[PDB]
Formats: structure tokens, sequence, C-alpha cells
RNA sequence: AACGCGUUAAGCGCGCCGCCUGGGGAGUACGGCCGCAAGGCUGAAACUCAAAGGAAUUGACGGGGGCCCGCACAAGCGGUGGAGCAUGUGGUUUAAUUCGAAGCAACGCGAAGAACCUUACCAGGCCUUGACAUGCUAGGGAACCCGGGUGAAAGCCUGGGGUGCCCCGCGAGGGGAGCCCUAGCACAGGUGCUGCAUGGCCGUCGUCAGCUCGUGCCGUGAGGUGUUGGGUUAAGUCCCGCAACGAGCGCAACCCCCGCCGUUAGUUGCCAGCGGUUCGGCCGGGCACUCUAACGGGACUGCCCGCGAAAGCGGGAGGAAGGAGGGGACGACGUCUGGUCAGCAUGGCCCUUACGGCCUGGGCGACACACGUGCUACAAUGCCCACUACAAAGCGAUGCCACCCGGCAACGGGGAGCUAAUCGCAAAAAGGUGGGCCCAGUUCGGAUUGGGGUCUGCAACCCGACCCCAUGAAGCCGGAAUCGCUAGUAAUCGCGGAUCAG
């Protein structure tokens, strides 16, 4: 997150190749989850509230 | 209902495994300045959650006082320790002169006037249940010729 | 830095999600993203009302934002004049149906979040540390919860040696999960850094 | 002082003696005295240090002991270290090979996806209220949308289309909000520094049985007791004892998975009986059982003989499960000033026409080496070509792609189904049947090369994966050292998901 680097993935690019990625909530774009637009940082962080609706924690 | 001095503090070492821990030491002293007059010693975690359980020793370790025109009824000495403690009584006008602690335990017992010196070794906590027992072993002119003679009193006086 | 937060424990054992939907893989992204919107504003304002527990349930293209808080009165105004200005200014970020309510934080003490957060404050506030702290669980087991405590945690006081503190009483059984705590993760912010808050209160088992 | 003394006093008193007066210097010097001599006796100071000491407490520690446990060692299986390649790493090199990780607890770790992008790095062409925020003042501009020129792209010079909304007004048209440009100012922004100024979160001793408080008891106290001893326990688990009695954070249980079974349920799953059958659960019909998810039941040392004050323990009966049945989540007070300012957060030092910003290209992949991790091997319990069976889990309507055709093939073309128990990835592989190889650097092995193609992609030279042909390297099971695992585990064999065009 170099604040104008979340912005060279916002809008849309020369060539579509360069499409990558990041987070939402903290511009890191190293481990993202697309299906989240969230990292495994923030995506604990968060589901440790709850705030993320049917994440459970598992186990079997 | 007690007004109630403080004597000392202070922060003891225990030991362990990675780092020091820890607790912490309260002299406190009690009294209504017309008689009474207690004292503890109050060892806790946390510092004024100790002061305030010395507090509580002092309540059940009371000392009535046999006092006499604000003053000390004959002379008198104590050991305890190495630390040898003094008072003999002053006159009207002379009043609460003795180092810190015998100041702040006769004071709050309620002494206007007394002498007094300290001993060899000072540490405070003896020389505080050093007056705690100088004062416990006073002795009045009548509990007196009422204990000795007394053998058949009522016949005397 | 050894264990677990209390909540992500209980998910669906002894407590519940705030955002409580459905979504499919095409919306949960958005859709998601969206509620960080929702309480990254409703946030950032509510401040100074206390705000707790925010609840964002949904239906067809219907967002259904609840609000626990503290003072419900600062989130209205006088009348209804300033809940207005913000019950739209969400429909402004949405671009849908914001049906943004009140619900008051009844007691106080009894919920964590508030709880460390006025501690926290204290402690912007230039307060006495520990007394904080002490009092802070005082009031807890005194509105008659199970369990307390507070867990202060800086450069503490205006210390160059960052150290940590706290207290406690009373049941703080995190091992149970039959045991309902809450956690208050607050943050205060003071001259000479920042200093995050904790806060756990029990209130029983179920 | 405490240790301990304790009618053998270190207890309570009388007499007399000698002796001490802070550590070092020092049992030295000076002087006298004694002895043959070695030396002794008597015995200082100058100067220098804030101590030298005494008992005692909690710990830490011992090449001190006593008692327990962990695949800690042994008893057993298989590997690394050697070989080639893959991946990190050390060192070198570099215009830069961006950063950080550091004994176990750094080394297939931050990277759950570096061709530009990512990208902090280096070489060039550039931007200056800036890719971004809420604004202030002066002047022009609706926003906005289309084209050319120069160019490696950015960037810059420049042609044109456009002139909505608010208030006043009959009107030209001025005022206003937005946004736009030019100049100036607030300021933006920094993956600049310090994890030894922090937050949080993580690792770890350690899932080890430990860590403590209250009231009381005991010491002048630090402190002890409790928690210890004996029995027991995966445990501070529990039984008995004790000046203790209980509680708080741990252990444990409540949550999930797997094992048996019952209640609600019969689709897109299921087929034991009956009807029809294009022989395919295909259709009628059924939901029996398999499955399918939700809730409950059940295991308690309950039963028996034995051992035992008890807790417990050993063997058994019944039971799907037996002493916690297997597995998961779950990490106590604290330590290593352990980890990261490189997710984010922030004190502070630091730049702000430059470290900030945009860009094309180059780089993290370089290679005299060295380690750390793994893959495939070195083959006969095997290699190979056919025919032949038996899985669970997950993904997929911007995708999964049954079949059809072309090609030796990658794949291309055409195209049916599927919001997915209905369709598809899908071939499970070791196993089975049948046959080829016959100890060979081999039909073992599959490097490294020559050429030919397919695909993703603006774009495969750096620097990709896959196909076919030809090349057929090292290595015949590995030095000293060293790793993992106690049962459905170890080994061995296949499938899948995340990341992501590839
Ligand atoms: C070199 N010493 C003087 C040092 C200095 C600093 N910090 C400073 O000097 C900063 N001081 C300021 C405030 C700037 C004036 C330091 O901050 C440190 C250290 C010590 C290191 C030691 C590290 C070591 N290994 C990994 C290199 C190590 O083995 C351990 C360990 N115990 O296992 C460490 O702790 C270590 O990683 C470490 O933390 C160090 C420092 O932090
Ligand atoms: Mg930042
Ligand atoms: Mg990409
Ligand atoms: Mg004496
Ligand atoms: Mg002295
Ligand atoms: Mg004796
Ligand atoms: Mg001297
Ligand atoms: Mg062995
Ligand atoms: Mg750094
Ligand atoms: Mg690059
Ligand atoms: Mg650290
Ligand atoms: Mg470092
Ligand atoms: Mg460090
Ligand atoms: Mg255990
Ligand atoms: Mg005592
Ligand atoms: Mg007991
Ligand atoms: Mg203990
Ligand atoms: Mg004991
Ligand atoms: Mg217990
Ligand atoms: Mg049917
Ligand atoms: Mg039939
Ligand atoms: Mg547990
Ligand atoms: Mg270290
Ligand atoms: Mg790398
Ligand atoms: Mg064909
Ligand atoms: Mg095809
Ligand atoms: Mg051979
Ligand atoms: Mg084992
Ligand atoms: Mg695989
Ligand atoms: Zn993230």
């Amino acid at each position: 997150a170099r604040k104008a680097l979340i912005e060279k993935a916002k809008r849309t690019p020369k060539f579509k190749v360069r499409a990558y990625t990041r987070c939402v909530r903290c511009g890191r774009a190293r481990s993202v989850y697309r299906f989240f637009g969230l990292c495994r940082i923030c995506l604990r962080e968060l589901a440790h509230k709850g705030q993320l609706p049917g994440v459970r924690k598992a186990s079997w | 209902d007690f007004e109630e001095k403080m004597i000392l503090i202070r922060r003891t070492a225990r030991m362990q495994a990675g780092g020091r821990r820890f607790r912490f030491g309260a002299l406190v002293v009690v009294g209504d300045r017309q008689g009474r007059v207690g004292l503890g010693f109050g060892k806790a975690p946390e510092v004024p959650l100790a002061v305030q359980k010395a507090g509580y020793y002092a309540r059940r370790n009371m000392v009535e006082v046999p006092l006499q025109n604000g003053t000390i009824p004959h002379e008198i000495e104590v050991e305890f320790g190495a630390s040898k403690i003094v008072l003999k009584p002053a006159a009207p006008g002379t009043g609460v002169i003795a180092g810190a602690v015998p100041r702040a335990i006769l004071e709050l017992a309620g002494v206007t006037d007394i002498l007094t010196k300290e001993l060899g070794s000072r540490n405070p906590i003896n020389i505080a249940y050093a007056t705690m027992e100088a004062l416990r072993q006073l002795r009045t002119k009548a509990d007196v010729e009422r204990l000795r003679k007394g053998e058949a009193h009522a016949q005397a006086q | 830095g050894n264990k677990i937060h209390p909540i992500g424990f209980r998910l669906g054992i002894t407590r519940d999600w705030e955002s409580r939907w459905y979504a499919g893989k095409k919306q949960y992204r958005h859709l998601l993203l969206e509620d960080q919107r929702i309480r990254g504003l409703l946030e950032k304002e509510l401040y100074s009302a206390g705000l707790a527990r925010v609840d964002i349930e949904r239906a067809a293209d219907n967002v259904a934002v609840t609000v626990h808080v503290a003072k419900p009165g600062v989130v209205i105004g006088r009348g209804g004049e300033r809940i207005r200005v913000l019950r739209e200014e969400l429909a402004k970020l949405t671009g849908k149906n914001v049906a943004l309510n009140v619900q008051e934080v009844q007691n106080p003490n009894l919920s964590a979040p508030l709880v460390a957060q006025r501690v926290a404050e204290q402690i912007e506030r230039r307060f006495a540390v520990r007394r904080a702290i002490k009092q802070a669980v005082q009031r807890v087991m005194e509105s008659g919860a199970k369990g307390a405590k507070v867990i202060v945690s800086g450069r503490i006081g205006g210390a160059e040696q960052a150290r940590t503190e706290w207290a406690a009483q009373g049941r703080v059984p995190l091992h149970t999960l039959r045991a309902n705590i809450d956690y208050g993760f607050a943050l205060a912010r003071t001259t000479y850094g920042v200093l995050g808050v904790k806060a756990y209160i029990f209130l029983g088992e179920v």
C-alpha cells in the first residue's frame, strides 16, 4: 500500500494482462482471495469479529 | 472511625525463572489521640491494596494507653531486635520530640509531650513494635499499687 | 503472542455474526466490500455517541443496518433532525434501501467495546493509568457481570520503556466455550504513540 | 541478627584476665627481643576503595543425589548427506541483482502464483497542489467527448464537437453549486529509520503441568504455609495425610470430525419385492437399504473375581465403541528487549520541482562455490504395451467442457448439458487378467542438448508451460554425521482445492 499503488490497480490498464487484484481493506496484493477481495491477514482479523457472514472457525 | 497515619512503604523482591517478581509492604498506624492506637504491617501484590490491608491488622492490634496529661506515666526502655527504644515523660510544652517513627505512633496514640532516642539498629519495623511493646508495658500509679500491695487491697484503700 | 480472540471462537457457538446475509460468489465479494464502507463512515462519525454492535442483515438489495449505541440521541439530534442526514448518506454510498435503525446500549458497563473505549479514552485523557483499569473492572462487577478484566498495553504513562498492565476479578474462563464473553479492542492515541486496549466480560454459562 | 545455645549455656547475676574498634595495603615496613639458621614475637603508617562481612530467603546452577514423562535413547521401518533437476539460502558478481528472516524456534519461510504488471530496485523520457484527501485566494473554464502531430511509451504542443443545474429577470445576461484549467498557498504522499521508543498479531520453552491470590497460621523480616510428604494421574487428576480453608488464570468438560443406533426427509440420490423393459434404475411404482444433513440416544470404573484405607489398578462379561475410543479447535502467570515499521496501525528522526509521481526497458532467475528443503532415479517385489476393476474429498454458467471431426499429438473447429447429488473436470493409481523385456549404463534411468509445432498473452531473447521427433548425461542404493514416524501411524499410490490469463 503506497497509496498511488492501490490506484495503479483500481483503474483499468493499457492491456488486460496487467489485471492484478488487491485488498480493499489494506492494499497488500501479495496473498489475496478473489472471493473476499481480501488477503489472509485481513480475512482472519475480520473473521475474528464475525464480520464475514457464514465464515466459521474450522475443525475436523 | 479511626484516624490513621502511615509510617513506611516498601517494595520487596521474590525471584523466579526469567526476571524478578514482587510484592509490597506497608507500615501503618491508627489511633484516637485520646488513649488508643494500633499498628499493622501489610504485604500485597499492588501497593494501596496493601496500604489498605495494613490498616486492617492495626484495628485488631490495638493498644489502649495509660495517658496522663498528654504524657507518659513513668520513664521507660525496651529492646526488640538490636534496635533500642527510649521514652521518658516530658512536661507541658516540650512535645513529641522523637525521630520519624515514634512521632508517627506516639502522636496518633495521643502524646503531647515526650522525650526520645533510637539505638544501634534503626530499621523502622523493629523500632515500630519496639514501641508498640514499649507502650504495651506502660504501668499506672494505681494499676500498680494494685499489682503489689493489692494482696490485701481495700484494707489499704 | 500466544492466545486466541474470544468472539471469533464462538462463531455460532455462543455468539453471532454482525453482518447476517446470504451471497453468491459474484455478490459476496462486492456486497461485503460495501459493509466495510457502511461500517467505516458509520463509525468515524458516531464516535462520541458510543457505538457498539453494528448489524447489517440482508434481503434482495434491501440493506438492514441496525445500530447499538450508548447514547441514541447523539445519533438523533433534536427531534429526528440528524438521523435523517445519515440515513441517506448511506443510501448515498450503497445506492439502495438503507433501513438505518437505533437501539440503546441499555447497561453500558455490561458491553465490552464501550468499556474498552472509555478507558482508551481515559488514556488519551492523560488519567491515572492503574486506577483507570481498576475502576474499569470495578464497575463491571458493580453493574453485575460474572467476570471482568482490562488490559492496558502501551508505553504507559509516558514512559520510554514499553510495558503492559491489567487487573481483573470473577470468572474469566475462555477455554469454556459455553461461557459468553465479549471482547473489547479499543486503541488510544497519545503524544508518545499508540496504546491498544482490551476488555473481556463474562455474563454467563448457558 | 539468624543459625542455633539450651543445668556440658550462647539462660539469670558476682570477681579477675586477656582481646576487638571499617576492607585493602599487612601479618609487610621501622625498631627492639628471641634463635645457629630457616624464622618467630611485639607490630604501624602514607595512599586507595564505599565497602569487607554475618547468618537467612526465592530462585538460577552442579562433570550432587532421589522420584516421574516426550519417538529423548534404545528395540523396528525409510531417508537425507553422494548423483541430476526443482526450490529457498550463504558467499561472490552486478548500472541494480530491492527488502527482511539468523542455533533448535532463518533456509519450498514473508511469495496461497515476479515475463511488463506485481515492484520497494537500476538505466533512460518525464510530472510538480502532484496517481489521493478536505479546502483557501486571483483570474478563465459547464462537466464533458472526438482527432491529429512528435514519441520507446509516458509526456507535450494542438484541431473540433459541447455549453446542462440552482437563484433573479421581459431581456440580453450577471449572481451560485458542482466540476475544469492556469498561478500561488494550506497540504497531500514515502515499502525513508528505528521491532532496542509502541499497537496488534505471530513464533517459542509448551498442551509442559505448572502460575498465583484471599482470609488465617508462622518468622523482626524478605518469606513460608496453602501447592509439600505417601498413594494415583496423560495433569496441581484424584484419594489420604497434614495450620490450613477456598478461589482466579491452566488440566479437564461444553464445540466440530470419524465409530454404532434411533426421530423428522424421500430430490437432482437410492433398487430388496412386483409390473413393463430399446437391457441403460431405462420407465411405471416404491423409499426399503446405501447415501443425504439436522437434531437426539449411548460409556459411567456401571457388572463380576482379584489387588487396595481410598483414589486407582489388572484380567473379563455384555457392547459398534472400555477405561479419555481415534482425530481437531483450544496455548496459563511469564521469557528470549525473539519477529516484522515491507499488510495495517503510530511516537520520533528524515525528503517533500524529490526517496514523493508516471512511464518503456533492464532486474530479483546473474554463477569459480557451500549449505538447508524436496523430486526422480540408480531398477526384477521391476520397466513397458494392452484389456480389467474399487475411492473420498473439493471446484465450475465472465467457467466445467460430455461427444464429433482434423492432427502421430499438444490442441483447433463445431457443439449438446450444467445457477451444479441432476451436466462436467474424471483417467483414480498402486491392485487384477494377459503378454513383451532377462542383469544390461540396460526397453534401467530421463538429465542436457539439436530441430519441428501447439497454447496463454499487447508481448515467451533475457524469462514460461505443453506436444512430437532425434540426443540417452550422473547415478548399479551412497563418507564422517544425521531426520521422521508407537496403528490405520510409518512407508507407498492416485485425486483435489486455494493462488492464478499462463
Ligand atoms: C548488537 N547489539 C548491541 C544490539 C543493538 C540493538 N539496538 C540498538 O543499538 C538501537 N539503540 C538506539 C535506541 C537506536 C540508540 C538491538 O536492538 C539488538 C542488539 C543485539 C541483537 C542480537 C540478535 C541475535 N541474532 C539473531 C543476530 C540473537 O541471537 C538474539 C537472541 N537472543 O536469540 C536477539 O535477541 C537478536 O535478534 C536481537 O534482538 C538483537 C537486538 O535487538
Ligand atoms: Mg503506509
Ligand atoms: Mg495478473
Ligand atoms: Mg543486642
Ligand atoms: Mg549500627
Ligand atoms: Mg539441643
Ligand atoms: Mg584503615
Ligand atoms: Mg534409532
Ligand atoms: Mg527494513
Ligand atoms: Mg519488472
Ligand atoms: Mg521484539
Ligand atoms: Mg532486525
Ligand atoms: Mg531485536
Ligand atoms: Mg497434558
Ligand atoms: Mg508474624
Ligand atoms: Mg488440601
Ligand atoms: Mg508452585
Ligand atoms: Mg512443605
Ligand atoms: Mg484443580
Ligand atoms: Mg422419482
Ligand atoms: Mg425386476
Ligand atoms: Mg481444553
Ligand atoms: Mg535468536
Ligand atoms: Mg526469491
Ligand atoms: Mg481424430
Ligand atoms: Mg478443444
Ligand atoms: Mg541392475
Ligand atoms: Mg506418540
Ligand atoms: Mg496434486
Ligand atoms: Zn490484505
